[PDB]
């Protein structure tokens, strides 16, 4: 097996970035009076 | 016959050929047919479980105001069924699949649990904390008294009927 | 204007609940799955290890991954730092599941106080997750970890072994937990208005 | 080899779950029914103590918690918590730029305890929610993730 | 010893279990008679009076248990 972890790391970081993006959007909804 | 558990019905004698990587071999075969004795498990396991279920269902015939009494029935019958289940399973070969007696005990345990839940539902709708005093007249719809719970009246028919039909189908299936 | 305010409050609260559930799933996954660290091309032996569970190869040009380590057993864990990290991550799991339970309190209790309760609970869960993530590399000096990765690996030093998806997922969980806690605080205050 | 779960499902998992449910039944029993609720709680605790005996009958005396041990332990804590909940309820009933400050934007030091009379209302949904969440994490963990 | 068939001791234990079970049913019957049939308003006494049922049980349960003991011991000894 090709013992390299880039696509796995890439997709995990993509999912994490999506989650944090949605949560900062939640702050954008709140803090905007 | 040195058998305590079983009864030897008979024997069947035959012959055949068995294949192997080394070759074909003649095999003389006998088959002794055995039937387990049921009376011990009836007197020891099935009957006390049935009587415990009957005791659990007996709680429906008491007045709804006897909250500690009916709670004591429910939980102590649960404990008794637990003890009976553990004892019945202890004297049995340690098989990881469920046998017929396991299913019977499970259904009885569910029936006892359901009787306790039925009492809980009945007590949730009890209004007055005092039972009928005997002397005072109850005007059918202290001055006022709680009516007999229609949940109790329905359970008095439903629970024994359900247990009876379960017993009928169980014993018809396995016997 | 008030109805827009209330509808946005409701929608943002629902979204905060979904993201809380997502973070709880992340916490369970990172606690269970043993892919915090992984072998490399230059590693003496193959395999991987997480907080408590570790699998290592026999070393005969195959997998034959012998596996050992369960959190229920406090001895198979390679080092005390690993034990502390596993305990902290478990406590974070318990805290976040406790907030998901406290979602039930929304029926009766005032919305602000329950929002603050999950806010503090998620902040504490994030603090526990940070403590676990900081304490976990301390245990890389363990003789089993050294035997896997090599002699160069040590305290706070990856060496040949490389971090796999679970570690970065835990860091993402840390960030997510902090921001969810702040979101809960501001939501609880914005209900009061 | 893979073990079969039919006997364990029938014998200890389902009965332990049912005993936990019967412990929850105390929350719907009316307050001031002190003997009933106390008897229910303590006898459910006794029944869990009885049930926990058969958890390790098959196994050797290993010094780590198995999945069965964990399930039984958590159910025991659940019934213990129900009884302690009723005890607490009975005792307390018988007798700079973000928005404001670090006491009103956090710790609720404005009134808060006061509302203890509604502890049964909380426990009616809190206890089933906690047990259902525990079962979801418990069963998903031991079957799919690992 | 595990010897699965019915024995004298098994019969005695079953008999005693039946007696305690019957006593519990007797109380249940008394309770239903007082509280169930009430609001609608040795030779067995009338069912109406709960004290009559209790006195009948007081007389009869020891007598029936003694009869069971006599039959058991004479049949087995
Ligand atoms: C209080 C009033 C006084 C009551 C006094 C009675 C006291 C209690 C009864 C009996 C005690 C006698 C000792 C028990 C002895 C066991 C009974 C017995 O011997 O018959 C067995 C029948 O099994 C069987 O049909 C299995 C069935 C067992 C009986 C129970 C089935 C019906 C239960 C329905 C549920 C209703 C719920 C109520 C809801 C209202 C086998 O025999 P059989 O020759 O074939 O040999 C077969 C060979 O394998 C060795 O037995
Ligand atoms: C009420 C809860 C019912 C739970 C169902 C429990 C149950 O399935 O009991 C079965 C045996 O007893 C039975 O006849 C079940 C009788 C169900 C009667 C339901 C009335 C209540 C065992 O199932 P199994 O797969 O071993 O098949 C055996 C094979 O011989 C059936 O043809
Ligand atoms: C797989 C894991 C399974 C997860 C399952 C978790 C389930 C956990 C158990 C119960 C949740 C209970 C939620 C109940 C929410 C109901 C809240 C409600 O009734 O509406 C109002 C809005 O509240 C609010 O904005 C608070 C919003 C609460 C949001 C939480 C519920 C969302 C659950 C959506 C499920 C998504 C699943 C997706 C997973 C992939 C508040 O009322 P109210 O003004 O009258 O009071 C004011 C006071 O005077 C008296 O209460
Ligand atoms: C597991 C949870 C399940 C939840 C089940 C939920 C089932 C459920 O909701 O029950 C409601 C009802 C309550 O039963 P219940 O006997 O307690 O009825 C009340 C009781 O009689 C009170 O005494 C009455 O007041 P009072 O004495 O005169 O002062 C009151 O009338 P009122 O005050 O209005 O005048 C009555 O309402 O009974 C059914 O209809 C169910 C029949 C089917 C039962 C089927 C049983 C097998
Ligand atoms: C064997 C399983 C049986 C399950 C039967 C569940 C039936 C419960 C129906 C709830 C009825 C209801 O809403 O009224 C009770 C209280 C209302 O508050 P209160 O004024 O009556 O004190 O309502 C509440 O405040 C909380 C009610 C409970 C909601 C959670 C029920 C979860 C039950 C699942 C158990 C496994
Ligand atoms: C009370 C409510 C809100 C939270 C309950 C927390 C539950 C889900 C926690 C408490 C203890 C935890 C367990 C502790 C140890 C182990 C052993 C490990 O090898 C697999 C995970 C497993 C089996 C955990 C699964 C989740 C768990 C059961
Ligand atoms: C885990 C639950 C245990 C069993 C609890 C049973 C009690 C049920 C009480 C609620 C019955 C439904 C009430 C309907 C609303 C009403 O009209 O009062
Ligand atoms: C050691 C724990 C025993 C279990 C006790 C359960 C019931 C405790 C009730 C609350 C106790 C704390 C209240 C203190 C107030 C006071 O001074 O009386
Ligand atoms: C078990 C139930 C535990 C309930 C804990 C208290 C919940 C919050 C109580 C009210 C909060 C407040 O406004 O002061
Ligand atoms: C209703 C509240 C209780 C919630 C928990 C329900 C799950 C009880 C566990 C029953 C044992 C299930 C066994 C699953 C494994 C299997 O059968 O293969
Ligand atoms: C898809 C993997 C799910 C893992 C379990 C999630 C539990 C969420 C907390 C109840
Ligand atoms: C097995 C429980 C039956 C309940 C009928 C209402
Ligand atoms: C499962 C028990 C039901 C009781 C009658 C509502
Ligand atoms: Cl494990």
């Amino acid at each position: 097996d090709s013992r390299d972890y880039s696509t796995e790391l890439s997709v995990t970081v993509a999912v994490g970035a999506s989650l944090l993006f949605l949560n900062i959007l939640a702050f954008a909804a709140l803090y905007y009076k | 016959s040195r058998l305590n558990q079983y009864d030897l019905l008979g024997q069947t004698v035959d012959s055949g050929i068995v294949q192997s990587s080394t070759g074909e071999y003649v095999v003389m075969t006998t088959h002794f047919h055995l039937k387990r004795k049921i009376g011990y498990f009836v007197i020891q396991t099935y009957l006390p479980c049935i009587m415990t279920v009957i005791l659990s269902q007996v709680s429906f015939w008491l007045n709804r105001e006897s909250v500690p009494a009916r709670t004591v029935f429910g939980v102590t019958t649960v404990l008794t069924m637990t003890t009976l289940s553990i004892s019945a399973r202890n004297s049995l070969p340690k098989v990881a699949y469920a046998t017929a007696m396991d299913w019977f005990i499970a259904v009885c345990y569910a029936f006892v649990f359901s009787a306790l839940i039925e009492f809980a539902t009945v007590n949730y709708f009890t209004k007055r904390g005092y039972a009928w005093d005997g002397k005072s007249v109850v005007p059918e719809k202290k001055k006022t008294f709680n009516s007999v719970s229609k949940i109790d009246r329905l359970s008095r028919i439903a629970f024994p009927l359900l247990f009876g039909i379960f017993n009928l189908v169980y014993w018809a299936t396995y016997l | 204007y008030h109805e827009h305010y209330m509808r946005n409050s409701r929608a943002i609260g629902v979204l905060w609940a979904i993201f809380t559930i997502c973070f709880a799933i992340i916490n369970v996954v990172v606690f269970i799955q043993p892919y915090w660290v992984g072998d490399s091309v230059s590693t003496p032996k193959p395999g991987y290890f997480g907080l408590f569970h570790y699998c290592v190869g026999s070393g005969l040009a195959g997998r034959e991954l012998t596996c050992r380590g369960s959190f229920t057993d406090f001895s198979t864990i390679p080092s005390s730092a690993f034990k502390a990290a596993a305990f902290f991550v478990l406590l974070s799991m318990v805290l976040i599941l406790g907030c998901i339970t406290c979602f039930s309190l929304f029926f009766f209790c005032n919305t602000a106080t329950v929002y603050k309760i999950c806010a503090w609970m998620q902040l504490l869960a994030a603090l526990c997750l940070v403590l676990g993530c900081m304490i976990f590399p301390d245990g890389w000096d363990a003789e089993t970890i050294r035997d896997m990765c090599g002699a160069k690996t040590g305290k706070y030093s990856l060496g040949d072994c490389s971090v796999r998806w679970a570690y970065i997922l835990a860091i993402i969980g840390i960030l997510n937990a902090l921001i969810l806690s702040f979101l809960a605080f501001v939501l609880g205050n914005r209900q009061t208005d | 080899l893979s073990r079969r779960m039919g006997y364990f499902t029938i014998q200890t998992y389902i009965p332990c779950t049912l005993i936990v449910v019967l412990s929850w039944v105390s929350f719907w029993i009316n307050k001031d029914a002190v003997p009933a609720r106390t008897s229910l709680g303590i006898t459910t605790v006794l029944t869990m103590t009885t049930l926990s005996t058969i958890a390790r009958k098959s196994l050797p005396k290993v010094s780590y918690v198995t999945a069965m041990d964990l399930f039984v332990s958590v159910c025991f804590i659940f019934v213990f918590s129900a009884l302690v909940e009723y005890g607490t309820l009975h005792y307390f009933v018988s007798n700079c730029l973000d928005g404001k400050d670090c006491a009103s934007f956090f710790c609720c030091f404005e009134d808060c305890h006061i509302r203890i009379a509604k502890m049964d209302s909380y426990a009616r949904i809190f206890f089933p929610t906690a047990f259902c969440l525990f079962n979801l994490v418990y069963w998903v963990s031991y079957l799919y993730l690992g | 010893p595990k010897i699965p068939y019915v024995k004298a001791i098994d019969m005695y234990l079953m008999g005693c279990f039946v007696f305690v079970f019957l006593a519990l049913l007797e109380y249940a019957f008394v309770n239903y008679i007082f509280f169930g049939r009430g609001p609608q308003r040795i030779k067995i006494p009338d069912l109406t009076d709960v004290n009559a049922i209790d006195r009948w049980s007081r007389i009869v349960f020891p007598f029936t248990f003694s009869l069971f003991n006599l039959v058991y011991w004479l049949y087995y000894v």
